[PDB]
RNA sequence: UUCAACCAUCAAGCCCUGGGCUUGUGUUGGGGACCCGCGGCUGCUCGCGGGCCCUGAAAAGCAGUGGCGGGCGUGCCAGCCG
């Protein structure tokens, strides 16, 4: 069953999306950031849904690296309500890439358990180890697309379902909207 | 190019299991639930409108 | 069917004045003995 | 005033009943 | 526009107030409002401005001592309510029945009843500019239905993370903050709306008509120069009229047509 | 009983009460620690420091496995970053030493062996790839022996330290860390021939090397000047490549 | 915690030689204890009081939905007197009284007031008149079925 | 059977159209609903009606959400009688009230180009509208000279 | 089966050194008299926008206009334009 509060709230939050979008495409308007997922409204606009698609971003816990031109500044600015982004420093990608790192072969997960995967499907752009990768992506270089397109999302671990009475709490409450800067660091600490 | 093999978190526990500090044990991935009944509480059976 | 209409309406008006929690787990027992639960000593 | 105030405020006809005289 | 047929209404409107008002008099011909009247060729705005324009005026609105004016700000409201209380001249703190910031406005005035009772307790609302942007939402339709009383902008931001209100305030020194109020109570509003027509308090009928005359004309020169569009193209017709009265025409243009363009063949 | 007081606060609404219930928890996703203290257990099962360090095989492969994990509910991320210091303090325990004898490059690892107050300690360590954690094995048990085994190499880290007269804990830098310092974070400060062989050396390690290892054991042997690629971390002798005073250089580039 | 910090900023004051009405606030809580409840709807004080379902004996509130109505003050009967003990810190509360909030939630307790009247007293007006229980056991009831389409079959 | 009309007032912001359809689809199923809206503006007036095929599933529907407090706001739910229900009441129902821009229309249609013909009725017609202007100046005492408009 | 909070608590651009200007669109619904401006309506009147009051976040048919796409010509759009 169904309460009338609940269809209330939502309707309230559709349409207060509506004018953040609606405002966001009047008004118009290179780093690398990390993007996480994060619980939001249960229900997505078209627009959002096809950028967290775009994104991959589809799970929650999921993160991506995106390169900051103007229009992926746009889309991170249609899709803040669902994502906490931040800048990654040398250690966090560095740990994100050598621990949880999988790679897209083939449509596949496969970890990158070696540097042979990454000799043979990003060798023609010059990549043929782990630390080229890595490389690639923190200096934003000109492959940084097909790096990040190898790259499957990171699925990142939720802390709080290690204590019991906070199980089923999620670890990132929704409400700092906003670039987090260099605070993204201390999330991909906690939960890589 | 070097491809590693084995697995060194398997290897640590084989040396544990075989130098006996430890039985080896297999993983229970379903554990058996207490066998209960459903039923409907008073407050909601006595509901009337 | 008028019954199965009236029974839905019931049921809607139960879970909207009440909750949705109208149901308990119960133990099931293979024996009348009842016994005294082994606690901490 | 309000019509907030006032519903709040509304009571009943009936004195009020003291137990004493207070500060 | 010529002076004379203008200073010619005014001693016209006022004479005609008075003999209505004679039909205490002098507090009926007192507080009434004397209203220019703007009518264009087209609609002003293409959307509901809700934030009314300043027109400085020689001799400024509100000066009666019996007006009330509460001044909305940022948080915090102590700093603003210790700047009242004592570093503002008597004539301000006398003015100034009530200085709240957004937060507590948010808080304590959400019900429609209380922004009636807010509404009906003073007569004019100066806001900050750095919160006038959200105070449709927090005033509704009490405050912007009637274009009467809606808060006029002031600037108390000092000119150049999250600010902390109690750590710091970003407020100008005091004196600016004073001659920017006295400013915006003295000058007079335009609002834009999408319509042909737009109505300016320039006085009231107990006032000299030389003074209606000055400031109807200076009321003319900044409103054609800065809110207009395509100038005196747009303009269609002016009148000055009162609450009750009829509407006195003071300008009426000779082509109906904006430009060439809208005569086809 | 501490956490059923915790569940009795939050579900009688009491947030705070509920806080600082939780401080006395000593959870290990919040302190990088056991959640239980194992130093008398310690003794009671090293009688002698020989003792320890013919156990620091284990307690060294172990330890050296477990800092290159992901986060799990067993093992959190805070206490797999203690792993990585007490590793880091033990390499630089061997640095400063120059305990460090022999080192192996085999399909599985690389195997290090050193000699510590005349015991032979020889490890295995995995190359820095991802570790794959299967279902074969019991990883809630082997976290407790990771807690065990930090428990008893934070003691050992000491006693060396001690020992050889060093301040214990080092001074750790945590903006080093962020960047990428690793073993370079470290500052060994007083308290209060094989050791030579790269002593007149300067090294530049490329991107494709094997940055930790070729660092402890160009360290361990007697270089004082290391530099790498800027990705490698922050703590380099010289970042550009074309410095005319580096000497040698590791490339393993076709 | 809380009423340690305050009387940390009055001894503060007081040093410092001010009154402890100049650093404290008056405040605004929810009215509870039996006794204290009791007194301030004597009083007519109380705008709005709530009674727990549950108190054993029930001789402490059998007297109070009467009390309420002779004093002319909105009362509604709540369940769970631990519900009402989350509210003032205890493990239990027979009742719980607001007399007068903030002038923020003035308007939410006016329509609180409103919505206890035209949802609970309105309907409860006349079934607090009648008799409860009375009700036949399970066995009971199907023997009483079987007896009457008996009669109505012969 | 016989069907059943529900008349919902005291709606709060939001709680429109297909909100209320989903909601009393779970007592039962509606046949036809409508919420009252200003034609000027396509506001909603806070009321509503909701015909139900069932008489009885209305009945429960509307004993269940009378007074309820939602949003601030204490529902009114009331069962219209079947000789008090208009024939008319659900004209319009099962659609959307769209928004339409009179205002908007008006600038445009002052946007507009014009023919010289309807140009000479519109100037023709602001002759008499001044003339008459004029004559009830006349009692006020008050003269202008209008400038004649030049012809197109 | 969470009725919370979340706009800009200032940014960007002009003048080029004065502290001023521009943009950043954001309003519960009704009722009562009544002075108007402009569009149609032969005209009354109807719209658009102003002026003066009243109101618990109040409520008992009267619903009114041209289309793009989408769904099955259409009392269909949790999609838009005019």
């Amino acid at each position: 069953f169904k309460r009338a509060e609940k269809y209330v709230k939502e309707y309230r939050e559709q349409e207060r999306e509506k004018i953040r979008l609606a405002r966001i495409a009047k008004q118009q308007g290179a780093k690398l950031v990390f993007v996480i997922r994060i619980k939001g409204i249960n229900k997505i606009p078209p627009k959002p849904r096809k950028i967290l698609q775009l994104l991959r971003l589809r799970q929650i816990n999921n993160g991506v690296f995106v390169k900051v031109t103007k229009a992926t500044a746009e889309m991170i600015k249609i899709v803040e309500p669902w994502v906490a982004y931040g800048y990654p420093n040398l250690k966090s990608v560095r740990e994100l890439i050598y621990k949880r790192g999988y790679g897209k072969v083939n449509g596949q997960r496969i970890p990158l358990t070696d540097n042979a995967i990454i000799e043979e499907n990003l060798g023609k752009y010059g990549i043929i180890c782990i630390e080229d990768l890595i490389h690639e992506i923190f200096t934003v270089g000109p492959n940084f697309k097909q790096a990040a397109n190898f790259l499957w999302p990171f699925k990142l671990s939720n802390p709080n379902g290690g204590f019991r009475p906070r199980k089923f709490k999620h670890f990132i409450e929704g409400g700092d909207l906003g670039n987090r800067e260099e605070h993204i660091n201390a999330l991909i600490r906690a939960m890589n | 190019r070097l491809k590693p093999e084995g697995n060194l978190l398997k290897d640590r526990y084989r040396s544990m299991i075989v130098r006996g500090k430890l039985e080896a044990r297999r993983k229970i991935p379903f554990r058996k639930q207490a066998k209960t009944k459903l039923t409907e509480k008073w407050t909601f059976k006595d509901f009337r409108i | 069917s008028k019954a199965a209409k009236g029974a839905q309406a019931k049921k809607a008006a139960q879970a909207a004045l009440k909750g949705v929690h109208s149901h308990k787990k119960t133990k099931v027992r293979k024996s009348t003995t009842f016994h005294r639960p082994k606690t901490l000593v | 005033g309000l019509k907030a105030d006032e519903i709040i405020a509304q009571r009943s006809a009936l004195p009020a009943v003291s137990v004493r005289k207070r500060a | 526009v010529d002076p004379d047929q203008t200073l010619k209404a005014c001693k016209a409107l006022l004479a005609h107030i008075k003999k209505a008002a004679a039909a205490d008099e002098e507090s009926t011909v007192a507080e009434t409002p004397i209203w220019l009247t703007l009518t264009t060729k087209k609609h002003i705005h293409d959307s509901h401005r809700l934030q009314p324009g300043k027109i400085i005026l020689p001799h400024p609105l509100n000066t009666s001592e019996e007006i009330s004016v509460c001044l909305i700000t940022a948080d915090p409201q102590r700093f603003y309510k210790n700047a009242v209380a004592d570093e503002f001249p008597e004539d301000l703190r006398a003015k100034i029945g009530r200085v709240i910031d957004i937060s507590h406005l948010k808080a304590k005035f959400k019900a429609y009843e209380a922004q009636r009772k807010l509404f009906s307790e003073h007569d004019v609302f100066l806001a900050d500019t750095r919160i006038i942007n959200r105070l449709p939402k927090a005033l509704g339709k009490t405050f912007y239905k009637t274009t009467t009383k809606r808060p006029i902008p002031v600037v108390l931001m000092a000119q150049r993370e999250k600010r902390d209100p109690l750590e710091n305030a970003n407020a100008r020194p005091i004196p600016e903050i004073v001659a920017e109020i006295r400013k915006a109570i003295g000058a007079a509003l335009v609002h834009l709306s999408p319509s042909t027509n737009t109505a300016i308090k320039v006085g009231y009928a107990n006032w000299e008509p030389e003074k209606l005359a000055a400031n109807i004309e200076t009321v003319i020169r900044e409103l054609v120069e800065r809110f207009v569009p395509q100038k005196w193209q747009n303009v269609r017709n002016f009148y000055v009229k009162g609450p009750e009265t009829a509407a006195l025409p003071i300008y009426q243009t000779d082509e109906l047509w904006l430009d060439e363009s809208k005569v086809v063949p | 009983a501490l956490e059923k007081k915790i569940s009795r606060a939050l579900g009688r609404g009491d947030v705070s009460n509920a806080a600082r219930l939780e401080r006395n928890a000593n959870l290990p996703e919040k302190t990088g620690k056991p959640r239980y203290t194992l130093n008398h257990i310690i003794r009671e099962r090293y009688p002698t420091f020989q003792d320890a360090l013919r156990d620091l095989d284990d307690c060294l492969s172990m330890l050296f496995l477990f800092a290159n994990l992901p986060s799990t509910t067993a093992v959190p991320a805070k206490m797999i970053a203690r792993c990585e210091r007490l590793c880091h303090e033990f390499q630089h325990y061997l640095i400063v030493t120059h305990s460090l004898r022999k080192s192996f490059l085999s399909i599985k690892g690389i195997y290090y062996q050193a000699n510590i107050q005349g015991e032979d300690i020889l490890w295995l360590v995995p190359y820095k790839f991802n570790q794959r954690i299967v279902g074969d094995v019991d990883f809630r048990i082997m976290g407790t022996f990771v807690e065990f085994y930090m428990t008893l190499l934070g003691f050992v880290n000491y006693r060396l330290y001690t020992s050889i007269g060093l301040k214990y804990p080092p001074k750790f830098d945590q903006v080093k860390d962020d960047q990428g310092a690793e073993l370079a974070a470290f500052s060994l400060e007083g308290l209060n021939d094989p050791s030579q062989l790269f002593a007149n050396f300067t090294f530049f390690l490329s991107r494709e090397t094997p940055r930790q290892p070729l660092e402890f054991i160009l360290r361990a042997f007697g270089c004082k000047r290391i530099g790498w690629d800027a990705v490698l971390g922050e703590g380099a002798f010289t970042t550009d490549e074309s410095d005319p005073r580096i000497t040698h250089q590791i490339i393993d580039r076709p | 915690q809380e009423k340690k910090e305050r009387l940390l900023r009055e001894a503060t004051a007081i040093k410092e030689g001010k009154k402890k009405e100049d650093v404290s606030k008056k405040p605004y809580t929810v009215k509870y204890g039996l006794n204290h409840v009791v007194g301030l709807i004597e009083n007519k004080k109380a705008s709005l009081v709530l009674i727990a379902n549950d108190v054993d004996p029930i001789e402490l509130v059998v007297f109070l939905p009467a009390l309420c109505r002779k004093m002319g003050i909105p009362y509604a009967i709540i369940k769970g007197k631990a519900r009402l003990g989350t509210l003032v810190h205890k493990k239990t509360a027979a009742v719980v009284a607001i007399t007068e909030v903030r002038s923020e939630d003035k308007n939410e307790l006016a329509k609180l007031i409103s919505a206890v009247k035209e949802g609970y007293l309105e309907k409860v007006e006349d079934t607090r008149k009648r008799w409860g229980g009375g009700i036949m056991g399970f066995k009971a009831q199907k023997r009483e079925e079987k007896r009457k389409k008996s009669l109505e079959t012969a | 059977s016989q069907p059943g009309v529900m008349y919902i007032a005291r709606l709060p912001h939001g709680f429109y159209e297909h909100e209320l359809r989903g909601y009393f689809s779970q007592f039962g199923e509606i046949t036809r609903l409508r919420v009252v809206r200003n034609k000027k503006t396509g506001a909603s007036r806070h009321r509503a009606f909701i015909e139900f095929a069932d008489a009885e599933v209305a009945d429960i529907a509307a004993r269940t959400m009378d007074k309820y407090l939602l949003f601030g706001h204490i529902l009114t739910c009331k069962i219209v009688p079947p000789a008090q229900v208009h024939p008319d009441l659900f004209k319009g129902a099962n659609r959307r009230f769209k928004v339409v821009p009179w205002n908007k229309m008006a600038g445009r249609q002052l946007e507009r180009p014009l023919s010289e013909s309807q140009w000479q009725v519109k100037v023709a017609k602001e002759e008499q509208r001044r003339a008459a202007r004029a004559e009830k100046l006349k009692e006020m005492g008050y003269e202008f000279e209008a400038p004649a408009l030049k012809v197109p």
